[PDB]
């Protein structure tokens, strides 16, 4: 932090036992960290040695009796509730909270590593490492020390808390049915098909903000005055199940004016030989059988056609992944198939008249060799 | 198409199938290591599994195949590299290996789900690559995971540039670079090139076609064992003459 | 099935690839470089110059098959064997006649 250099030293472990390194087998000396060439915008990254870009590498290990070279990089961390840990851009994981410290709530969070292991320090100034200018103002700077490299990051309190679930997805249209004594939900919209159990969850009970309650109220009679209002009707009032896999569902019934007037002729025929709809909606089986005929066969449409097109799909994702996650989040990332799951990262764009095209594609040292694809700078 | 686990294979334009037979997940057990230890270099792609088709039957040995499918050939290897991580489909959850050692096992719940072909709460970072130091002091080949269609041309691509490269040594010879010099000297002196030239290279060949001659004798045991014998009967020959004569040079 | 023989494939010329880069004295090097090693200051200050030496060896050795792939020093070694042999054969045969009387 104060000039940008190392000591050219280190300690290392061989044998069971401690040793002393030393660069070139020379002296102690500041060595001047310099910017990695290929190194994007972000996550900047310097080194102390060329050896990792230039070819002498080939030699300079049978050259010399001992190599030390210091690295500095910056990355992308982030963590998720309850905040115990986090990870840092290398697919490496730390177990200590982002938000842990010694100043006021920041102490009493989680950690895994001994007491000598951390530090923190208030008043710290940043300088770059490229342009060797200071930073204008001060912050809290935190260290920690893990068996393989140190990490350090800037320190803030930890922040407010949130509403425990999100809206996910508005469902224009959902059948549900009983089956095995349990209820099970489907739509043309999403491939998944949710499984509950047949009691109603106290939702009263726990969203006490209506952080839950309210949104769903509002998108329900967005969907009903947009597509419903004219041909159907509410059955009564709104119910909320909690499904395996942990989703919660707010659901509203309806029925269709032709639909509806068979229940009000019923119920005129019963008066006369001696409304509320969700005292009957189960209670005329001639009426239901029909029913469970014709949207038992709408349900299977859309479980065949589910099964069609992710077969499709999961087929183009072996062969392109880029192009396919690229469809699916909207925007240029990279993929790659770690065994039967993907991981996935962002790309980073450059400008048009940045870049240049070579005339020839031969290769000069191997006469029989020739590129694939153009090269470029 | 048919509804249940079936066994395909493409016979030239028309397909053959049959059935697959299921197996309880409490009767498979997976080994700790995909390292091969009789050749150093090679490492299986695919963890190692021991079975039993009943609960009281002997073992039976496999490797784990894609979906829960249990191969019985244990075919699958490659070059060991350097960075390798894994997650492999097991048993309605996933086992998670790395280095090509095994570390523990984790629930389908425990992953998210893009459930739906298209959604933009994705939370993405911009990697940045942790190499390690063999890469550079010993040449070791960095993991890139499973290949694509681009990667696997690609590699077919270079293949045939190495066999290309072996067919053009064994192909030529090392008397084309005489016979070259030999003719590059001959053109350039006209009339008196050709008619020196032309039997030159006429007393040339003879000599190497007769040094290939009694060099591919030498291929038979037995010419190998008479030329053998020649020169160790001449030894013996010239070392008792040799101090034979030695003698006489005494007295 | 296709990936599984591209990778089969790359498996091999690795093999081949680790062969030719590879030779013969490494194995007697690395023994030497042991024992020196294990010897200590002394291991250093025998190894030092015994690397020297065999070094000299190897290269002589090395530089004698270089010349005798070539056809034309294929034939001088040839011709200088066969006039040796002669040479023995007549000189023996020559000695027999003075050992007989």
């Amino acid at each position: 932090n104060a000039k940008g250099v190392c000591r050219s030293t280190a300690k290392y472990v061989r044998n069971n036992l401690e040793t002393t390194a030393f660069h070139r087998d020379d002296h102690e000396t500041d060595m001047e960290l310099k910017p990695a060439n290929a190194a994007t915008r972000t996550s900047r990254g310097w080194h102390t040695t060329d050896l990792k870009y230039n070819p002498s590498r080939v030699e300079a290990f049978h050259r010399y009796g001992t190599t030390v070279n210091c690295i500095v990089e910056e990355v992308d961390a982030r963590s998720v509730y309850p905040y115990d840990e986090f990870v840092l851009a290398t697919g490496d994981f730390v177990y200590m909270s982002p938000f842990y410290g010694y100043r006021e709530g920041s102490h009493t969070e989680h950690t895994s590593y001994a007491a000598d292991r951390f530090k923190q320090v208030d008043g710290f100034y940043a300088r770059d490492l490229t342009t060797k200018a200071r930073a204008t103002a001060p912050t809290t700077r935190n260290l920690l020390t893990t068996p393989k490299f140190t990490v350090a990051w800037d320190w803030v309190p930890k922040r407010p808390s949130v509403c425990t679930m999100t809206k996910w997805q508005e469902v224009d249209e959902m059948l549900r049915s009983e089956y095995g004594g349990s209820f099970r939900f489907s739509s043309d919209a999403i491939c998944t098909t949710f499984t509950t159990n047949l009691t109603e969850y106290p939702l009263s009970r726990v969203d006490l903000g209506d952080c839950i309650g309210k949104d769903a109220r509002d998108a329900m009679d967005r969907i009903f005055a947009r597509r419903y209002n004219a041909t159907h009707i509410k059955v009564g009032q709104p119910q909320y199940y909690l499904a395996n896999g942990g989703f919660l569902i707010a659901y509203q019934p309806l029925l269709s004016n032709t639909l509806a007037e068979l229940y009000v002729r019923e119920h005129l025929r019963e008066q006369s030989r001696k409304i509320e709809f969700a005292r009957l909606q189960f209670t005329y089986n001639h009426i239901q059988r029909p029913v469970n005929d014709m949207l038992g066969r709408v349900a299977i449409a859309w479980c065949e056609l589910c099964n069609h097109e992710l077969t499709l799909w999961n087929e183009a994702r072996k062969l392109n992944p880029n192009a396919i996650a690229s469809v699916t989040v909207g925007r240029r990332v990279s993929a790659r198939m770690l065994g039967d799951v993907m991981a996935v990262s962002t790309c980073v764009p450059v400008a048009a008249d940045n870049v240049i095209v070579q005339n020839s594609m031969r290769i000069s040292s191997r006469p029989g060799a020739c590129y694939s694809r153009p090269l470029v700078s | 198409t048919v509804g249940r686990r079936v066994s395909a294979r493409m016979l030239g334009d028309v397909m053959a199938v049959s059935t697959c037979v299921p197996v309880a997940a409490d009767n498979v057990i997976v080994q700790n290591s995909m390292r091969i230890s009789s050749r150093p270099g090679a490492c299986y792609s695919r963890p190692l599994v021991s079975f039993r088709y009943e609960d009281q039957g002997p073992l039976v040995e496999g490797q784990l195949g894609e979906n829960n499918e249990l191969r019985l050939t244990r075919d699958a290897i490659e070059p060991c590299t350097v960075g390798h991580r894994r997650y492999f489909t097991f048993g309605g959850g996933y086992v998670y290996f790395e280095e090509y050692a095994y570390s523990h096992q984790l629930s389908r719940a425990d992953i998210t789900t893009v459930s739906t072909f298209i959604d933009l709460n994705i939370t993405m970072l911009e990697d940045h690559e942790f190499v390690p130091l063999e890469v550079y002091t010993r040449h070791e080949i960095k993991d890139s995971g499973l290949l694509d269609y681009t990667e696997v041309q690609r590699r077919v691509q270079l293949h045939d540039l190495r066999f290309a490269d072996i067919d053009t040594v064994i192909h030529a010879d090392a008397n084309a670079a005489m016979f070259a010099g030999l003719g590059a000297f001959f053109e350039g002196m006209g009339d008196l090139g050709r008619a020196v030239g032309k039997v030159v290279m006429g007393i040339v060949g003879g000599v190497v076609s007769a040094v290939s001659g009694v060099s591919s004798f030498m291929s038979n045991p037995f010419g190998a064992l008479a030329v053998g014998l020649l020169v160790l009967a001449g030894l013996a020959a010239a070392f008792f003459a040799f101090r034979y004569v030695m003698r006489l040079q005494s007295n």
